């Protein structure tokens, strides 16, 4: 009891919003699929019939060189995955909107391109699951009490 | 106002690099754009002739793509003696992606150049570095709710003459799916793959007039199974049973990996080198069980920093991994690479990528992650620390990194221990803020050799939604890189020539109203050499915008003798803009 730390109890990972229509620009893809999967495993059912939708628009996978070899050639690549999500409510009204991103660095080989592509793929999978984790944490903090307060 | 449709000339740009000489570009923006646009880039150069580029872009619901073209009649000369030299420089490629709404995803990533020196002479967009290859791939993907099938035809075109010819995955078919289950029951997964790796080696020596030979392509440095081609089938069924609780989770997983190779050795590889040392088997076989137990706990806490309430979660994680040892030295490497050590390394079923090498395992990976979440669900900070404890050794290594180095290489690089009882300590830190504050750190310390393997400290500074003030400070270190050696035909650990210890500085800052300073400096402490350094001013008038910089940078080069040389250049760059 010196620290103040103690195990998590149901009341924390309760997930207030227990139902939401998860859709994406990439209608069928690893991101959205594993997202709906994680949510369902968390206790939240996913259905097109819903007043509240989580829409994933523009998932972007960027890559840039961040370090260089002794011959001024690419040594390490930095992959940055960025998903732009918006929460939509009644009558196609964008209730809110934000982005979530993550980035990781891997060693690129100029003489082993396919291996580097595999490494990049695995890295993209891990980053994917991390982004889904973050989106989960964000959706958990939501409450149905937060309304549209639309005004025009 | 509209005026997004500038269907006329775009604000031009000048460049005097004292190497490319006077260079004027005068872009034209074809705004046939309800949803798709076009752009023409007529670049005039002094040392070289007049060239033109064409960039088409289209963006719609369920579709996205960019088409690129470029042509130049080479005025500049005396790159004649260089091999694969062309006077008609051209580039054409398609980066497509269709069917994001359907279950049929058609991706395309094609790019064909005229000669390896296209980017080393004409490309200035990617300034500091320069791509040594371009993608020639086409992917068709069906994606059911329960499974996912993919036909992929991927290849690469060398934008250099000093790298080995890349392998082709002419037909890579993958079928990865799961099985419907009920909460409390077992979960079944399966991953199948079939790839035909092929490659057209060009080991033909290039000549002179009096000097006779002057250098041979790197492909002629490949020996034995390094010259191998052929097909590979992988079957990987697996089962998992995740017992999840609100405070912790324990997930046992048992998989089985079966890989079979139908190889071809092109004779020169097998008749000469192999027979000179060992035997060759075109029919190869591998079968391994895999056990993975993943446990973890969840702790919570309530803190308050600067009035802002944060939730500091403590997340300890443990993972046991068992894979029995099988001699895989008789196998060739096609898609396998060995990534350097990090925190993620602790939670991977295999320390290798691809399927050519399955790491012999008997490990207990221990780690922890403390993260700070503000009650809107936002992750503001994250700290991760871990280490792997080895109960056995790591015998399965890449070609040239196993006990080949003991014999046919007589080498023992510093910092390489595969027989120690523990891994380096892995630290991964991250501190974020929405008004674009962002510091990211990574550090890996080997206690056995008492040496730093990998280091990283990246910092991105911005103020209160003011896009004028930006400050980037980065420090990077890397000495555990495992890369294929062109001059040795095998893999190599910690190349003395390619060891990374570099810093990257960048800044944009307001001096006086309508004026701002722009600067950047990349420096390699290993060569004690500056990669890139530019500085200048940006005048932001009420009507126009003027950016002028003095720039010094190194560009990649491969001389007539086919060795990787770095060659620098200084120049003045000017650009106008209306926004
Ligand atoms: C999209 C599949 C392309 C992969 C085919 C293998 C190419 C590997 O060699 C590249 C260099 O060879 C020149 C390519 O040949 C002409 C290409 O243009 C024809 C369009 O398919
Ligand atoms: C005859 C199996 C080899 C040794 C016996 C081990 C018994 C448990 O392992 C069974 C898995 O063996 C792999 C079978 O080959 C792949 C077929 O399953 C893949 C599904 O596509
Ligand atoms: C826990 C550290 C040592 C365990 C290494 C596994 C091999 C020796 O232990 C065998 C007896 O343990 C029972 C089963 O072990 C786990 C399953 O993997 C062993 C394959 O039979
Ligand atoms: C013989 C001279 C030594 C060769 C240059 C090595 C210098 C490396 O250390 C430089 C560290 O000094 C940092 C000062 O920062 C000034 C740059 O910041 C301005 C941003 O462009
Ligand atoms: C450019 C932003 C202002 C910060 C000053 C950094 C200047 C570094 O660029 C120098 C470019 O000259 C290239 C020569 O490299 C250094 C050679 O002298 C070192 C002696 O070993
Ligand atoms: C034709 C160009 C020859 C000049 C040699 C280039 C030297 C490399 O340094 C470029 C940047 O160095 C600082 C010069 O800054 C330009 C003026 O702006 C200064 C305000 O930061």
């Amino acid at each position: 009891n010196t620290s103040g730390f103690q195990l998590r109890g149901l009341g924390d990972a309760q997930f207030a919003l227990k139902e939401i229509d998860v859709s994406a620009r990439n209608a069928y893809g690893p991101t959205v699929r594993e997202l709906k999967e994680t949510l369902e495993n968390s206790g939240v059912k996913v259905t097109s019939n819903a007043p509240y939708h989580l829409v994933l628009v523009r998932e972007d996978n960027q890559q840039r060189t961040v370090s260089y070899t002794g011959s001024a050639r690419g040594a390490e690549f930095e992959l940055t995955n960025t998903i732009n999500y918006e929460i939509v409510g009644a009558n196609d009204l964008v209730l809110m909107s934000n982005q979530v991103q993550v980035q990781k660095v891997y060693v690129h080989d100029e003489n082993n391109l396919i291996g580097s592509d595999q490494e990049a793929a695995q890295l993209r999978s891990e980053m994917r699951r991390d982004l889904i984790q973050q989106l989960s944490m964000r959706l958990q903090a939501l409450t149905p009490a937060q309304l549209d307060e639309a005004q025009r | 106002i509209d005026d997004r449709r500038q269907s006329g000339f775009l604000p031009p740009s000048f460049s005097s690099t004292s190497d490319t000489g006077f260079t004027l570009v005068t872009p034209y923006y074809f705004n046939l754009a309800p949803n798709y646009d076009a752009t023409l880039y007529p670049r005039y150069m002094a040392k070289r002739g007049m060239m033109l580029e064409g960039e088409f872009r289209y963006l719609t619901h369920s579709s996205e793509g960019i088409v690129n073209a470029a042509y130049l009649n080479d005025k500049d000369d005396h790159r004649e003696g260089f091999p694969d030299y062309s006077k008609d420089r051209w580039l054409y490629g398609l980066k497509n992606t269709t069917g994001l709404d359907s279950r049929w995803l058609a991706e395309v990533d094609y790019t064909r150049i005229s000669d390896p020196y296209y980017f080393q002479d004409l490309d200035t967009d990617l300034g500091v570095g320069s791509t040594t290859y371009v993608n020639q791939r086409g992917t068709l993907t069906y994606r059911g709710d329960t499974f996912t099938g993919r036909l992929n035809a991927q290849a690469y075109q060398l934008a250099t003459t000093t790298d080995v010819t890349p392998y082709d995955r002419l037909p890579q078919i993958t079928f990865d799916g799961f099985l419907p289950y009920n909460p409390g029951g077992m979960q079944f997964t399966y991953g199948t793959e079939f790839v035909r790796f092929d490659r057209d080696l060009d080991e033909n020596i290039y000549f002179n007039d009096d000097g006779s030979i002057r250098g041979k392509r790197p492909d002629a440095s490949l020996q034995g199974l390094a010259r191998a081609t052929g097909d590979r089938m992988h079957l990987e069924p697996g089962m998992s049973l995740p017992m999840t609780r609100s405070w912790g989770y324990v997930t046992p997983t048992l998989k089985y990996l079966y890989t079979k190779y139908d190889l071809d050795l092109d004779s020169q590889g097998k008749t000469d080198l192999n027979k000179r040392d060992e035997s060759f088997d075109s029919n190869q076989d591998r079968s391994l069980p895999l056990v993975k137990v993943d446990s973890g706990l969840y702790f919570d806490r309530d803190t308050t920093f600067a009035g802002t309430p944060f939730r500091q979660t403590l997340e300890p994680r443990a993972m046991y991994l068992y894979v029995p040892y099988k001699d895989q030295d008789s196998l060739p490497v096609f898609d396998t690479s060995e990534p350097s050590f990090s925190y993620d390394s602790l939670w991977r079923e295999n320390r290798f990528t691809g399927k050519d090498r399955i790491g012999d395992a008997n490990q207990l990976s221990l780690g922890v992650t403390s993260r700070f979440i503000e009650e809107n669900g936002f992750e503001r900070a994250s700290i991760s620390a871990g280490q792997i404890y080895y109960f056995r050794d790591r015998r399965v290594q890449l070609p040239g990194l196993t006990e080949k180095d003991l014999k046919r290489l007589n080498l023992d690089p510093s910092g390489l221990d595969n027989d120690s009882w523990r891994s380096p300590y892995a630290f991964a830190g991250q501190y974020r803020f929405n008004r674009d504050w962002r510091i990211n750190s990574d550090f890996n310390w080997n206690p056995n050799t008492s040496r730093t393997e990998s280091g990283s400290a990246i910092f991105h500074y911005q103020p209160e939604v003011d896009p004028g003030k930006v400050v980037n400070v980065g420090y990077r270190y890397r000495a555990d890189a495992r890369r294929f050696d062109s001059s040795r035909g095998t893999f190599r650990y910690g190349n003395e020539n390619d060891i990374i210890k570099q810093h990257d500085f960048s800044v944009i800052w307001p001096l006086v109203p309508q004026w701002s300073v722009l600067a950047r400096w990349q420096y390699d402490y290993n060569k004690n050499r500056t990669l890139e350094a530019f500085g200048g001013f940006e005048y932001d008038s009420c009507c126009w915008k003027l950016r002028l910089i003095n720039r010094y940078w190194l560009d990649v080069d491969d001389d007539a003798f086919l060795v990787q040389s770095e060659k620098a250049d200084r120049g003045i760059f000017l650009q106008i803009v209306l926004k």
